[PDB]
RNA sequence: AGUGAGGGCGCGAGCGAUAACGUCCGCGUCCGAGCGCGGGAACAACCGAGACCGCCAGCUAAGGCCCCCAAGUCUGGGCU
RNA sequence: GCACCUCGAUGUCGGCUCGUCGCAUCCUGGGGCUGAAGAAGGUCCCAAGGGUUGGGCUGUUCGCCCAUUAAAGCGGCACGCGAGCUGGGUUCAGAACGUCGUGAGACAGUUCGGUCUCUAUCCGCCACGGGCGCAGGAGGCUUGAGGGGGGCUCUUCCUAGUACGAGAGGACCGGAAGGGACGCACCUCUGGUUUCCCAGCUGUCCCUCCAGGGGCAUAAGCUGGGUAGCCAUGUGCGGAAGGGAUAACCGCUGAAAGCAUCUAAGCGGGAAGCCCGCCCCAAGAUGAGGCCUCCCACGGCGUCAAGCCGGUAAGGACCCGGGAAGACGACCCGGUGGAUGGGCCGGGGGUGUAAGCGCCGCGAGGCGUUGAGCCGACCGGUCCCAAUCGUCCGAGGUCU
């Protein structure tokens, strides 16, 4: 059983599996756009998108929220001060996957990417 | 032998005379007929009724040529109440008085791949005393060289639930037919969204 | 056919609105109406609320009170007919939603873990008796 | 008509023998009330030899004790 | 356990009777609206790096 | 809850403290007693010179228990221990007083005495 | 040379319990070695019968002749 | 007893798990007789549908006892079940007592200890798909041959303290209510869980000194709580009513045999049993059923192949977003003429007064801002993101 319960696994056990949505994170933030695996890409959209449109909030205490998992003062800055006011007119939706074609060869993982939108 | 399609939206409990009474809320009417059988042309009486209106942009020839003849636009899906022949066009959850008993079919709620113990209630091993990897496991299956096999039937692990299921004889509680609701006095099969046959009861 | 307002809107006929808000620590008197033998009356339980389970109509309620030597908890619907009225008759800091802990205390320990709450009795006494101000005549 | 014997697996040593045989009996004397077990030897009718001995035995010695709280009284 | 094991060498009919569902479905493709190279669907083109007409990855 | 093996306090002045119980008497096997069943229990300490011994087969209904019991109304009611009232098979309670509250539902059962005796019902 | 575990069945005896698909002798028989053929549903040794090879010929044996299944739902007389 | 299969191995007791059959019936059902007033009870007859408790002792089967019960039935199934578990017992090596033996040793004498083997090929069984068939092709809705499930029972009360009885006692029939055990479903209650939903805490390392936080102490560090979901201890509901054919049995009518006879013609009553009825599966029911509705002319000819081709039809499939569906398949919804998922917003709910700043206290802190802050699933909303665009299969209906 599993009924109408929202989250995956990964097969990763709860400390682990955080620090990954996390490091994700972190990824995507400074690069802008990132190659991950089919499943891993889809959780991660919800991730950043809770933190970024934390981000929009401004605020110190959101800043300190965010700050709670992209531990990088100054990348946080950059989350405020430049990614963040770029979004003010969006609500939500901050996160775009897309499946790619070419799976990995060393074991046929289906590949994605994951970008901030415009 | 009257009944209505519908769908079970939840449980909750109400109070009567004091009592507090739990109940499973139905959303029943209404119901178009679609297609009345009759023995002279289907060997047998019963009709085939429609609930929740389709999107005509989703329906096909077949199905839409079938609607036009009854002379109702599309609707989500038919059933048969067997042995019932309404005079309405339509059947409403008027049809049920607070007080009448029903019987309520509607798809179990799905386990998937049971083991033995939640399926058949097995005991399952002891957690102690020297269980080597038995701890729910079904035992013994049969005996020796004779039989020498397993018969029919024979409780094992499988698919447990998500199938046919009654419940018989449950008490009208309440209608309310401006929100073509139903309430029953009970727990009824399947989930909230559910589909749902309420019927009259066949106990005396 | 937003399943949520159904149920709730079957409640609405059967909700009440007539009692006070309290939370946990509160001190309360629940007068409830019991049948003894064949006859209806009214019984006062009075105690420490230690748990509430809101959920909209269905939302309940614990009451605990020791009673010689005894100790009693019990659990009200909040929303029954059978209940005459509620008294808040002290209401008293606590720290969470669920003060089972004091299963296991001393009058004296309880006396200490859950004093009293003077804002809410401060803005109780203050309001209400502003209630009994303006209506005057 | 007054006797109840019972068959069972006799305990202790024996091997596979004495895991599946009934070779240990009892016989209970209905109208007096007393009861001999015996497991001596693998066979269970010479089990029963010996209880059958016993159990009268232990009767006749009720006998003459009842004859004796009877005569001396 | 007591160490189950085949009682019959399996017979090359019944091997290969097992092996009826083992042949694989050929790839699933579309003509990428672009290049008209042939791609998955859903996906983005390894060629032109174009998706719902727009360009996005880089190639 | 009271299945056998389950000690309670008795609520009254038999002479006996705390009795086990070793059969619940409502059914051919039932598995367990709650408010108003009666078990037989045994006599697992007592007061000195107290009516009944330590250590006698009784038959005593349970008053309380700490699994709490749901009542029609939609209430429900739980004390801080497993208690119960020593009775004869008349089904007549054997002491006179009784101390600590006794669930309503003792009325309901025709224990009619015990209710009035006790000093509260609840 | 091989054999020197024999077995079944009928009959005559002992043993056994006027038990045993028991045992042990005598006479006989077949199986053994005829698990080749027909019958007895099936069945080493009971009934018929001793297969050199061929045949899309014939008569019989036992056992059968209503259908599975070859041949009488044959004739005459009784009983159930 | 025999020694016919198995000594190039057929694992032996008891327990546990799972049972299934027999009826010579323990209970409940029906009945005859009774030394049957009644309530009982005895014995026999019918009946295997269901039921047939929990503990003390012992490895124990057996048995004894405790407390119940309608009853605590007896057997078969390699004295069912060790490629299902146990290993107390038995049956290796150690060791000891009694005992026998000069002895080494030995004991249906006892005592303490003592390795039970991850992979299922076939049959069987529980589940679930792929192919093909169903002599036009499709979409829906069905019929019930056949099969499975279920099948228990007590107590009080009324009738009525009536018939019966000297009395004590105490019914038939008919009606009522509350129980135990079991089965199915369910999450409103009650109650568990709720691996990061909130909070508190210790040590330590880190960021950025304060403050605020983060990792780690489990694969949650610990603790206090906890929605949705899954659940029982929680909730509803079931066993039925009823119809038909019967068993033992009770009768009518009635010869053979002037009378009598329940039977030989013929007829009525009669069981928890049988057949229906209830629930579930079910047209591979190859005997492939039935109703409703949709689709169209083969386009070239195949000589013999009663089809060889190939774009289309109605429709289906792929792919994608998903799902109280699910191991995989399958099934269900949705795919821009769209709210399927994610985000966002709302509600619900949990936690229980964030941070920051102000105030009081030397301080630990407190108080205010403040039911604040945070806020997973549940109930909704919203095209911001993601189901883009596309591809493939599929009639053209053999005969009397
Ligand atoms: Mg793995
Ligand atoms: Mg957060
Ligand atoms: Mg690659
Ligand atoms: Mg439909
Ligand atoms: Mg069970
Ligand atoms: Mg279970
Ligand atoms: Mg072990
Ligand atoms: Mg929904
Ligand atoms: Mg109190
Ligand atoms: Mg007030
Ligand atoms: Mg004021
Ligand atoms: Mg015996
Ligand atoms: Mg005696
Ligand atoms: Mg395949
Ligand atoms: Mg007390
Ligand atoms: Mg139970
Ligand atoms: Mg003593
Ligand atoms: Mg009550
Ligand atoms: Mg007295
Ligand atoms: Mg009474
Ligand atoms: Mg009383
Ligand atoms: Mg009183
Ligand atoms: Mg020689
Ligand atoms: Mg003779
Ligand atoms: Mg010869
Ligand atoms: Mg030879
Ligand atoms: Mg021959
Ligand atoms: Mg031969
Ligand atoms: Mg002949
Ligand atoms: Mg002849
Ligand atoms: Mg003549
Ligand atoms: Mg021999
Ligand atoms: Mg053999
Ligand atoms: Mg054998
Ligand atoms: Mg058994
Ligand atoms: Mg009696
Ligand atoms: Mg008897
Ligand atoms: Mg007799
Ligand atoms: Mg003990
Ligand atoms: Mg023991
Ligand atoms: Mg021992
Ligand atoms: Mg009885
Ligand atoms: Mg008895
Ligand atoms: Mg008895
Ligand atoms: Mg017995
Ligand atoms: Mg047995
Ligand atoms: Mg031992
Ligand atoms: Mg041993
Ligand atoms: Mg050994
Ligand atoms: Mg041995
Ligand atoms: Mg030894
Ligand atoms: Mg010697
Ligand atoms: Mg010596
Ligand atoms: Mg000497
Ligand atoms: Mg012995
Ligand atoms: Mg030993
Ligand atoms: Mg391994
Ligand atoms: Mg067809
Ligand atoms: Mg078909
Ligand atoms: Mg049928
Ligand atoms: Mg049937
Ligand atoms: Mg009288
Ligand atoms: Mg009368
Ligand atoms: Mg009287
Ligand atoms: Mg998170
Ligand atoms: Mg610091
Ligand atoms: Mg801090
Ligand atoms: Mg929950
Ligand atoms: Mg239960
Ligand atoms: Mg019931
Ligand atoms: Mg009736
Ligand atoms: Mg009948
Ligand atoms: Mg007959
Ligand atoms: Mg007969
Ligand atoms: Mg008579
Ligand atoms: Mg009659
Ligand atoms: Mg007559
Ligand atoms: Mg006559
Ligand atoms: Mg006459
Ligand atoms: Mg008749
Ligand atoms: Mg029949
Ligand atoms: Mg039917
Ligand atoms: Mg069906
Ligand atoms: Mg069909
Ligand atoms: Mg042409
Ligand atoms: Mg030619
Ligand atoms: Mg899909
Ligand atoms: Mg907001
Ligand atoms: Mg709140
Ligand atoms: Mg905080
Ligand atoms: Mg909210
Ligand atoms: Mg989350
Ligand atoms: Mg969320
Ligand atoms: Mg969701
Ligand atoms: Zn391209």
């Amino acid at each position: 059983m599993r009924h109408l319960k929202s989250g995956r696994k990964l097969n990763r056990h709860s400390s682990h599996r955080l620090a990954l949505y996390r490091n994700q994170a972190k990824s995507l933030l400074t690069h802008g756009r990132i190659t991950t695996t089919v499943p891993k890409a889809k959780e991660l959209r919800g991730f950043v998108d809770h933190l970024i449109h934390l981000a929009k909030r401004g605020d110190l205490h959101a800043r300190r929220l965010v700050l709670r998992d992209l531990q990088d003062v100054k990348l946080v800055r950059k989350l405020f001060d430049e990614i963040a006011p770029r979004y003010r007119d969006r609500q939500g939706g901050y996160t775009r996957v897309l499946k790619l074609a070419e799976r990995r060869r060393g074991d046929g993982a289906p590949l994605a990417l994951v970008e901030l939108v415009e | 032998m009257k009944g209505i399609l519908g769908v079970k939206v939840g449980m909750t409990r109400i109070f009567r005379d004091d009592r507090a009474v739990p109940v499973t809320v139905i959303l029943a009417g209404p119901c178009p007929v679609v297609q009345r059988r009759t023995p002279e042309k289907d060997g047998y009486t019963a009709v085939q009724l429609g609930f929740l209106p389709q999107n005509p942009k989703r329906v096909n020839r077949p199905l839409k040529g079938h609607f036009a003849k009854a002379g109702v636009e599309p609707v989500r899906i038919l059933r048969e109440i067997r042995d019932f022949n309404p005079e309405g066009d339509t059947v409403t959850v008027e049809i049920f008085k607070p007080g009448e008993r029903v019987d309520v079919t509607g798809t179990s709620k799905g386990r998937g791949f049971a083991g033995v113990m939640k399926r058949w209630n097995f005991a399952g091993g002891p957690d102690s005393h020297g269980a080597h990897k038995i701890h729910r496991h079904p035992g013994s299956i049969g005996n020796r060289k004779t039989p020498g096999r397993v018969y029919k039937g024979k409780k094992m692990a499988g698919h447990y639930g998500a199938e046919r299921v009654t419940v018989m004889n449950l008490e009208v509680v309440d209608v309310i037919p401006e929100e073509n609701l139903l309430l029953v006095k009970g727990a009824v099969p399947g989930p909230n969204g559910g589909l749902v046959i309420v019927r009259e009861t066949k106990k005396a | 056919m937003n399943r949520g307002a159904l149920i709730k809107l079957v409640e609405s006929r059967y909700v009440r609105t007539d009692l006070p808000e309290f939370r946990p620590g509160d001190t309360v008197r629940v007068s409830y109406k019991v049948k003894e033998g064949n006859r209806t009356r009214i019984q006062d339980f009075e105690g420490i609320v230690i748990r509430i389970r809101r959920n909209g109509f269905n939302t309940t309620f614990t009451v605990r009170k020791v009673s010689y030597g005894v100790g009693v908890e019990r659990i009200f619907p909040l929303h029954s007919p059978l209940i005459q009225k509620i008294d808040i008759v002290q209401r008293g800091r606590a720290r969470r939603a669920k003060l089972y802990f004091i299963r296991n205390l001393s009058d004296r320990e309880i006396r200490r873990k859950l004093r009293a709450d003077r804002k809410r009795i401060d803005k109780d006494r203050a309001a209400e008796r502003a209630a009994k101000e303006e209506v005057q005549k | 008509a007054d006797l109840r014997i019972d068959t069972f697996r006799s305990s202790g040593a024996g091997g596979q023998h004495v895991n599946t045989t009934d070779s240990a009996i009892r016989i209970t004397h209905l109208p007096t009330g007393i009861v001999v077990e015996c497991q001596d030897e693998r066979s269970q009718h010479k089990n029963k030899a010996k209880a059958l001995s016993v159990l009268g035995a232990r009767i006749h010695a009720a006998e003459m004790a009842k004859r004796q709280q009877a005569e001396a009284s | 356990a007591k160490h189950p094991v085949p009682k019959k060498k399996t017979s090359k009919a019944r091997r290969d009777a097992r092996r009826s569902h083992h042949a694989l479905t050929p790839p699933i493709l579309v003509p990428c609206p672009e290049c008209k190279a042939m791609k998955p669907p859903h996906t983005v083109c390894p060629e032109c790096g174009y998706y719902a007409g727009r360009k996005v990855l880089e190639v | 809850m009271i299945q056998p093996q389950t000690y309670l306090e008795v609520a009254d002045n038999t002479g006996a403290r705390k009795i086990m119980c070793i059969r619940v008497l409502k059914g051919s096997n039932a598995k367990y007693a709650t408010v108003g069943d009666v078990i037989v229990a045994s006599v697992k300490e007592a007061i000195p010179r107290g009516a009944v011994k330590e250590g006698d087969v009784v038959k005593a209904v349970v008053v309380r228990t700490k699994k709490e019991v749901k009542r029609p109304d939609g209430s429900a009611i739980r004390f801080d221990d497993n208690a119960a009232v020593i009775i004869n098979n008349q089904l007549e309670p054997r002491g006179t007083r009784v101390f600590g509250p006794v669930a309503r539902e003792l009325r309901e059962k025709g224990f009619m005495k015990i209710v009035s005796l006790a000093p509260e019902v609840l």
